C-alpha cells in the first residue's frame, strides 16, 4: 500500500504509543513484501503493454502452441504479440508475410513474385519451366502464352540486406504462415 | 476457511494460545478482541482486492466503462467523445472602430459559463453579420522529453479527459514544429513514420504513446511535446433570441460589437452508456471496411456499390463446365457479370475493380469481368374482359403493372439485396397475370424465348413491343 | 381419477371447470404482492398470518414406490427406490408417474376483504419482523400459489381468509 | 462454524458468478430512480467506506457497496472527497441477493 | 516462491531491527505474535496465487472462469445430437388406420418423447419409418421499444436441452425467418441477422443488432424462439412399445413396437477441457479456412465420432509420390478414421460436408483411404511377488488396449482436429507409470515408420507376448 | 394511405415551422413527444381503418357484422 | 395488468353485441318510471359529459351513458343548454353492462 496507510487507521490515542505504531508498521511491511506483487499482476493485465515479463511469456506460450515464434528476434514482446494478434484477421493475403519480413529480420523490405507457366502443355510439360514475374517481360523462354501457377519467390533488395541464414530463417518462422494450396521455390536477389 | 469473519480469526488465535503461561490468561478480553478485529481488516481487503481484481479483468464480467475502454484493444469508435452543439448567431456593430471582418474562433461567453468558439469568418456589410458556433473552447498542455525510452507514454488529467473533444499533438525540435499522425495498431508503419496511438487507463485518464524505433519514431531526446485538446459539454443548450454573449480573451471588442443568438444553439450528444461500450468493444472491426471477410465477393460486392441490381462470382471449374473445354487459361481467375440500372458496362467494370482494389487482395488470383449479354423475350395475350372495363385503360394497366413486374430496371432479381441472382421463369407469368382479376380467360404464348445460364445471361421482358388482343364478353 | 392420473389440480368456481397441471404452475409469474411490517408499500396488507412448519405431516402419506401388474409385461414398478412398496390396480407408466403429485400447505393468512383471490392464483409475499433489527424472513417463499378462499361479511367488516402452498 | 451477515457479497462463494449481482447493483446505482438517496462524500470519510455505510443504512457490512459504487478495486485506494453517490435501500440489496443466491437467472430469462 | 520458514525469519529480522520492539519486551510478548502472523500472511499468499493461477485461460481450474474466457473471444460448445433408430413395425389393430401421418409424437414406456421423420408407407401389411427422440417447444416475446441491441436469454433447463434454435420476428401480421452471421462482418442497417452467446451460467441467447450494422427488431413485434429439444444418450433395445401421445386418437387404432435397428447414435455436450482447447484454437480460427488446420477443425466440428483427419496440399503430395503434375493444383486431400462407419461411409460424408465449407472457390476435394500397420512388443519384467502373475497380465493387456489401441484417443487426446502419432517413449513412460514392474525391458517388432498422412500406426494386444517372472 | 414514417416527418414539419416550438425548446424535450405523438397517431389510425373495413358486408371481417 | 371498471360499457369487446345494451340504456331513457331524476344542462356542462356523470352520480366513466342520452356520436360536438335528460341509477346501468357482458341474451328469450 502507501507509506502509512494501516498506521493510520489506529485511533488517535493509540497512535502515539510507541508498540501499536511500530507493530502496525511490521505488518504492513511483511504484508508489502511478501503478498502486494501477486495482486498488483492480476490488476496490471488488462493492456497488453502494462503487464509484467512473466504474464507476456504465459500469453507468448499460449501463442505458441498453434505457432512457432522466438521472441528474441523481434524488437519488442509486446510489439510481436500485438501485430501477430493483428495479422491473424489477414488471413491468405501478402500483407502478414510483408510484415513478418519486416518485423523480424530488422528491416527487410521484400516484394512477393509468383510464378508464371505456359499454356502450350504437349510441347512443354508443366514444371520443366517457370518465371517469376519481374523476369516475364524481360525473356525468351516458352516461345508463347502464359498462365498464372500457384508457386511463389521472395525478392530481396540487396541494399536492405547470407542467402542461407535468410532461407533458414524464413522456412522456420514465416512459411507456416502461408496458405495450405501455396508452394514456395526459394530466393531471388536484385 | 476462504471467507475469513472476526470470529474466526479470534477463534484461531485463542486455539493457538492456549498451553502458554502468559497469554492463556488473556483469552477472555478487550485487548484481544480490538487486536483481532484490527489485524482482520487487513485481510478483508486483500481477499476483495482479489476477488474484484479478478472479476474486472474480463471484458465480459467487467462492471465499468474504464475497465472496458482499458481493455479494448482498439478505441477509434470502441470509447465515444462528446460532440459540440451549434447555432447561429447575429453580430451588430456599435459606434465606429469597430473591426470590419470579425476574427474566426472568436469565444464568446454565453448567458451562463458556456463559451461559444465562432467558426468561420465574418463580414460586417452595414453593421449586421452571420456566422456559426461551435460550443468548444481550446486548452493546451505541455510536456518536455527528459529521457527517451521505449513507448513513451503522456497522460491527461481527469477533467480534460472528461471533456476532450478532439486531440492534437505537436512536436517540436530546434525551431520546427511537426504535427504527428495517429493510427490503428502501427498499421502499415516503420522507422522515419512519425505515428502515436491512443490508450486509456483503469483510471478515466487518456494518454498518447509513441513505441520502438523500428516500427514509429522515438521523440528526440531535446524536443518537447505539447497536446491541444479542444473541450466541450455536449447536452447544453441556449434558446434562441434571449441570449447575449459578450466577447472574452479578446475584451477590446467587447465595446464594439453586440452578438445575439438568432437560432437555438443545441443538438450537442454526450458519452456512452457502459454496455453499449462493451458491445462495440466486442464487434468493431464491423463498421469500417477491411478485408472480405468469408470470400463472399458479391456481398461485398452489394455493400460497396450501391444499386447493383445482380451480380455473381465464377469458379475456373464453373467456367469449364459452360465452355465444355478443359482449360485455356483458367486457373486462378475470378470472374465477375453485373448490370446496374443507370450506367454503362464499362464504368461498371471500373467501379468493381476499384472497390475490390482498395482492399488487400488474396495471394495469386487475378479479376476478371464478363459483359452481360442481353436477351428479351415478349409475349401476346388473347383474353376477354367483361363489358364493366374498358379495352384502353385494360391494356395501360396491363402494361405498367408488367413493366414493374418484369423488367430491364425491375426488382426481380435480388427482391432482397442479399447478393442472389433469380431467373425468370414461365409458370411466373402465367401467375402474375391470373393474380390480377381483369380476364375471365387469357392464353400465354411466349415469342422470342430462351434458356438462359445463371452466371451471364440476361433474360428480361419488353412490354412495349407486346401485343395484346383483348376483346369484349 | 382423471384429475390424478394426469397431474392437475381441480376446481369449479364462477361457471367454469379448472384442469391446471402441477408442473407448468411452478413456472408461472405473481400478479399480486402481499406485505406485512411495510406501511410505505405499493401493493396490499396482511393482518394476521399463521406459519406452519409441518411438512412431514402432508409428505408422510406419499411416501410409497408404487407397483402393479401387467398381463403382457409382469410386475411395473414406478417411483423411488429406498421407499417402502405399494400396490395399486392400473398398469399405465404415465398414470403411475403422476400418482405421487400434491401441493404442500405453508401458510395461512387473514387479509381486508379481497373478492379477486380465487385458487390457483399466484402471489408474492414480504415479510418483515417487526423487533430486534427490520430482518427479513427467509422461512417464507417468495411465490405461492392459493389452494382454499373463505369470504366473511358481517354487519359492519368484509374479511377474506386464505391457505398458500407450494408444489412438491 | 461461523455464519456470514445477510448482507454480505460473500455470500456468493464463486467470483466470477458474484460479477452478475455486482453489474445488477451497479447499473441500478446509476440510474435515476425515484427512491435512491443522494450522499456525498466527508472529509472524514475519506479512506473509511465503513463509517459511510453506517451512516446511511445503519448497517456495517454494506461497505462493499459503497466501495463499488465510488469506483475503487481497493479499500486502500483514497476516494474523492465530495464525489456525489447515489444508493439503493437496503430492503432491495437483500432482495437481490437472496435471488442470486437461490435462483440465479438472469433478470430477463424466458421460461415456459 | 515464500514458504512459512521464510516468511517467519523476515519477520524475526525486522522485529531484531526495530529499536522499540528489540528493548522494551522480549521473549514472550513475541513469541505468539510471530506464529499468528506468518499464518496469516501465508494463507493470504496462496489465496492471491489461486486468484492469479486461474486469471488466465490455459491454467483456469474453474469451469466459470473457462466460460467466461470463452464468452470473451465469443464461442459456443456443441450441442447435444437426438439418437435415431427405426420402427419397422406400425401394424394396425382395426380399421380407418393412419394411411400417411408425418412428425407423429409418441411416448415410449419412460415418458421420454420420440417422433417419426418421414411420412409412413400406406402400411399394406405393415410399414417402415424411422425416429427419432426430438421434440419441439416455443417461448415468445413482444418489443415495447428499441434497446439497440435487445439480447433474449432461454432458461437454464431449455439451454439444457437445446438441438437446433431458429427465430421469427413478427410485424403487422407477416413473419420471417432472421439468419444467423459471425458478430457483423458484412451486413449493415437493413440486414436481418442476430449473434448467439453464452452466458458464464449456462444459458443460450440471442442478440440482436445495432442500427448501423443490423435491423433492431422494430416496436410492436414478436419475436417466437423455436428450440428443438432432446436427452443426450438414451438406448431403447428392442420390442418395446411406443404409443402416440397428443395426436393419442391413433392409440386404439394402430400398434407401434421397436424393432430393427435400436436408437443408439445420441450424444451429449462438451467436457470441460474440450472447450478450454477449442476456445483458444477458436481465435487462430476466426471463419476463414485458408490455413491447413481449419479443414480438420470444421469437419471435427460438423461431423460427430471422428477420431482424426489430415488434410495435406499439392506441394507435399508432389514431394511424396509424383514429381509434377498440372491436376495437382489447388487440390486438397483428406484422410481420416471412423470407428463405427466404414471409409466408403467416410467419404460419403466428407465431401457432402465440405459443400457448407467458407472461403470455397477454385478448389477440388479428394479423398485417400487409410492403410493400417498392426505394430507389436514384447516385454521381460519382475514383480515384486506380492501380486499374482496372471493378474498383472490381464491388467496389462486392458491397460495397453484402451491406451495405445485403434480406438484409443491418443491420436486426438483433444478433440481439436490434429494428428498425433505414436513414439516409442510414449509406451516406456506409460509402462513404467502404472508400477507393477520393479524392472522391465522393451523389444519392439513389426514397427514401421508413418507418413503421418495416411499411415495408422495402432497397437495389437493379442499378438504381442509378455514374459513375467519372479 | 399513412405509415409511421410519414407521420414522423409531418410532425417534424409542423414542429419547425412553429413560431415558440421551434425557437425556445429545442433537441432534447422535443424528440420523445415526437416518438409518444407518432405511435398514438398510428394506433388510431388503424382502428378507424379496421372499423371501417368492417363497415360493409363485402369487407367484413366478423361474423357479428 | 390494467384493468376496467365495472361501470364502463367497453366490458363488452364486440362493438355491434354493445347495441342490445345500448338499446336497452336507451329505451329506459326515454320512459317514465318513478325511479328516473330530472337534470338539465348547465352553461358550463355543454362540452363536458364528464362534470354532469360526476355532478349526477359521483362516478365519472359514466360519461357514455351522458353522451348517449343526449342524442350524440361523438364528445366533440357540443350539446344544447338547457336540454331535459332523464337518468336512471348507476346499479342498473351496472348489472345491465354485466347482463349482455354475461347472459348476453334478450329479454324476455323464452327457455325450456
Amino acid at each position: 500500500m502507501q507509506r502509512s496507510w494501516f498506521n493510520h487507521r489506529l485511533t488517535s490515542a493509540k497512535q502515539k504509543s510507541l508498540l501499536y505504531k511500530s507493530l502496525a508498521d511490521l505488518v504492513q511491511s511483511m504484508m508489502d513484501t511478501f503478498v502486494d506483487p501477486w495482486l498488483e499482476r492480476i490488476t496490471n493485465r488488462k493492456s497488453i503493454f502494462s503487464m509484467s515479463k512473466e504474464d507476456l511469456e504465459t500469453r507468448t506460450n499460449e501463442l505458441g502452441q498453434f505457432f512457432t515464434i522466438r521472441t528474441s528476434n523481434s524488437s519488442s514482446v509486446p510489439m510481436l504479440l500485438q501485430q501477430r494478434l493483428d495479422e491473424i484477421h489477414f488471413k491468405g493475403t501478402e500483407r502478414p508475410i510483408n510484415q513478418t519480413i519486416y518485423r523480424e529480420f530488422n528491416g527487410i523490405s521484400v516484394l512477393w513474385d509468383p510464378i508464371y507457366a505456359p499454356v502450350d502443355l504437349e510441347r512443354h510439360p508443366y514444371g520443366t519451366v517457370l518465371i517469376p514475374e519481374s523476369t516475364l517481360e524481360t525473356t525468351g523462354g516458352t516461345f508463347g502464352e502464359m498462365f498464372l501457377t500457384s508457386r511463389g519467390m521472395i525478392s530481396i533488395p540487396i541494399n536492405d540486406l547470407i542467402t542461407e541464414e535468410i532461407l533458414r530463417k524464413f522456412n522456420q518462422f514465416v512459411k507456416p504462415l502461408l496458405p495450405l494450396h501455396i508452394v514456395f521455390d526459394g530466393l531471388t536477389l536484385y | 476457511k476462504t471467507t475469513p469473519t472476526k470470529d474466526s480469526i479470534r477463534a484461531e488465535f485463542e486455539e493457538l494460545v492456549e498451553k502458554d503461561s502468559f497469554w492463556s490468561k488473556f483469552v477472555g478480553s478487550q485487548f484481544v478482541s480490538m487486536l483481532t478485529l484490527f489485524i482482520t481488516q487487513i485481510v478483508y481487503r486483500c481477499f476483495q482486492y482479489a476477488d474484484a481484481a479478478l472479476a474486472e479483468g474480463f471484458i465480459s464480467t467487467a462492471t465499468r466503462r474504464s475497465s472496458i475502454l482499458a481493455a479494448a484493444e482498439t478505441n477509434s469508435y470502441v470509447g465515444t467523445k462528446p460532440t459540440p452543439s451549434s447555432g447561429m448567431i447575429e453580430i451588430t456593430a456599435t459606434s465606429e472602430d469597430a473591426p470590419a471582418v470579425i476574427p474566426k474562433n472568436m469565444p464568446l461567453i454565453s448567458d451562463d459559463q458556456y463559451p461559444y468558439m465562432t467558426m468561420d469568418v465574418c463580414r460586417l456589410v452595414d453593421g449586421t453579420g452571420t456566422v456559426e458556433v461551435a460550443q468548444l473552447e481550446i486548452q493546451e498542455v505541455t510536456y518536455t522529453v527528459t529521457a527517451a525510452k521505449e513507448f513513451l507514454e503522456v497522460v491527461l488529467s481527469k477533467a480534460l479527459t472528461a471533456v476532450c473533444y478532439k486531440l492534437e499533438v505537436f512536436v517540436t525540435t530546434d525551431g520546427k514544429t511537426t504535427q504527428w499522425s495517429s493510427s490503428t495498431m502501427f498499421r502499415l508503419a516503420g522507422s522515419k513514420s512519425q505515428v502515436y496511438v491512443e490508450f486509456y487507463k483503469p483510471s478515466e485518464q487518456l494518454g498518447v504513446r509513441f513505441g520502438d524505433g523500428l516500427i514509429g519514431q522515438i521523440p528526440p531526446e531535446g524536443s518537447t511535446i505539447t497536446l491541444k485538446v479542444w473541450c466541450t459539454n455536449g447536452d447544453i443548450t441556449l434558446v434562441a433570441g434571449q441570449n447575449l454573449t459578450p466577447v472574452d480573451s479578446a475584451a477590446n471588442l467587447a465595446n464594439l460589437i453586440s452578438v445575439k443568438t438568432t437560432t437555438p444553439i443545441t443538438a450537442g450528444t454526450d458519452a456512452e452508456t457502459t454496455e453499449i461500450t462493451r458491445n462495440r468493444a466486442q464487434y468493431y472491426l464491423a463498421y469500417d471496411d477491411q478485408v472480405v471477410w468469408g470470400g463472399d465477393y458479391t456481398y461485398f460486392l452489394v455493400r460497396n456499390i450501391p444499386g447493383l441490381s445482380w451480380v455473381k462470382a465464377w469458379g475456373e471449374g464453373q467456367q469449364e463446365k459452360l465452355d465444355g473445354a478443359y482449360n485455356v487459361q483458367n486457373i486462378n481467375k475470378i470472374f465477375i457479370s453485373g448490370w446496374h440500372p443507370n450506367k454503362s458496362q464499362s464504368e461498371l467494370e471500373e467501379m468493381i475493380l476499384a472497390a475490390f482494389k482498395k482492399v488487400p487482395n488474396e495471394l495469386n488470383k487475378k479479376f476478371s469481368y464478363k459483359e452481360v449479354r442481353k436477351l428479351p423475350f415478349k409475349i401476346t395475350i388473347t383474353g376477354r374482359i367483361s363489358a364493366s372495363l374498358t379495352i384502353e385503360n385494360v391494356t395501360d394497366e396491363l402494361k405498367s403493372a408488367l413493366e414493374t413486374k418484369f423488367g430491364r430496371d425491375s426488382t426481380f432479381f435480388d427482391p432482397n439485396r442479399v447478393g442472389k441472382y433469380i431467373l425468370i421463369k414461365k409458370k411466373d407469368v402465367w401467375a402474375f397475370i391470373e393474380t390480377l382479376g381483369y380476364f375471365r380467360d387469357f392464353y400465354l404464348e411466349f415469342v422470342e424465348w430462351n434458356e438462359s445460364n445463371g452466371f451471364y445471361d440476361f433474360v428480361y421482358l419488353d412490354t412495349e413491343n407486346s401485343t395484346f388482343n383483348i376483346s369484349y364478353e | 381419477e382423471i384429475a390424478r392420473d394426469t397431474g392437475s389440480m381441480c376446481w369449479a368456481s364462477r361457471g367454469m371447470i379448472n384442469f391446471k397441471s402441477m408442473e407448468k404452475m411452478a413456472n408461472a409469474a405473481p400478479s399480486l404482492t402481499y406485505e406485512s411490517a411495510n406501511p410505505n408499500t405499493s401493493g396490499f396488507t396482511i393482518s394476521q398470518f399463521n406459519i406452519l412448519n409441518a411438512d412431514y405431516e402432508y409428505q408422510r402419506r406419499h411416501n410409497y414406490r408404487m407397483a402393479s401388474y401387467d398381463m403382457t409385461k409382469g410386475v411395473v414398478y414406478s417411483g423411488n427406490q429406498e421407499d417402502p412398496i405399494k400396490f395399486t390396480s392400473n398398469p399405465d407408466p404415465t398414470a403411475l408417474a403422476n400418482y405421487n403429485k400434491f401441493i404442500l400447505p405453508r401458510l395461512d393468512m387473514l387479509v381486508e376483504g379481497n373478492a379477486a383471490l380465487t385458487p390457483g392464483t399466484t402471489l408474492k409475499i414480504v415479510v418483515h419482523n417487526t423487533a430486534g433489527d427490520g430482518e427479513l424472513d427467509e422461512s417464507i417463499p417468495d411465490k405461492m400459489i392459493v389452494m382454499s378462499v373463505t369470504h366473511f361479511e358481517d354487519r359492519f367488516r368484509f374479511v377474506s381468509r386464505a391457505q398458500l402452498g407450494v408444489v412438491n | 462454524q461461523y455464519p456470514l451477515s445477510r448482507y454480505d457479497d460473500r455470500n456468493i462463494a464463486d467470483p466470477i458468478l458474484r460479477a452478475e449481482l455486482r453489474k445488477e447493483v451497479m447499473l441500478m446505482c446509476e440510474s435515476n430512480d425515484k427512491n435512491l438517496t443522494i450522499y456525498y462524500v466527508l472529509p472524514d470519510e475519506q479512506y473509511r467506506p465503513d463509517l459511510l455505510a453506517y451512516r446511511m443504512w445503519g448497517i456495517a457490512e454494506l461497505r462493499w457497496v459503497v466501495t463499488l459504487a465510488a469506483g475503487l478495486e481497493d479499500e486502500s485506494q483514497g476516494m474523492t472527497v465530495g464525489k456525489k453517490l447515489k444508493l439503493p435501500p437496503a430492503t432491495w440489496i437483500r432482495e437481490m441477493i437472496r435471488h442470486f443466491q437461490y435462483d440465479g437467472q438472469v433478470i430477463g430469462t424466458l421460461s415456459i
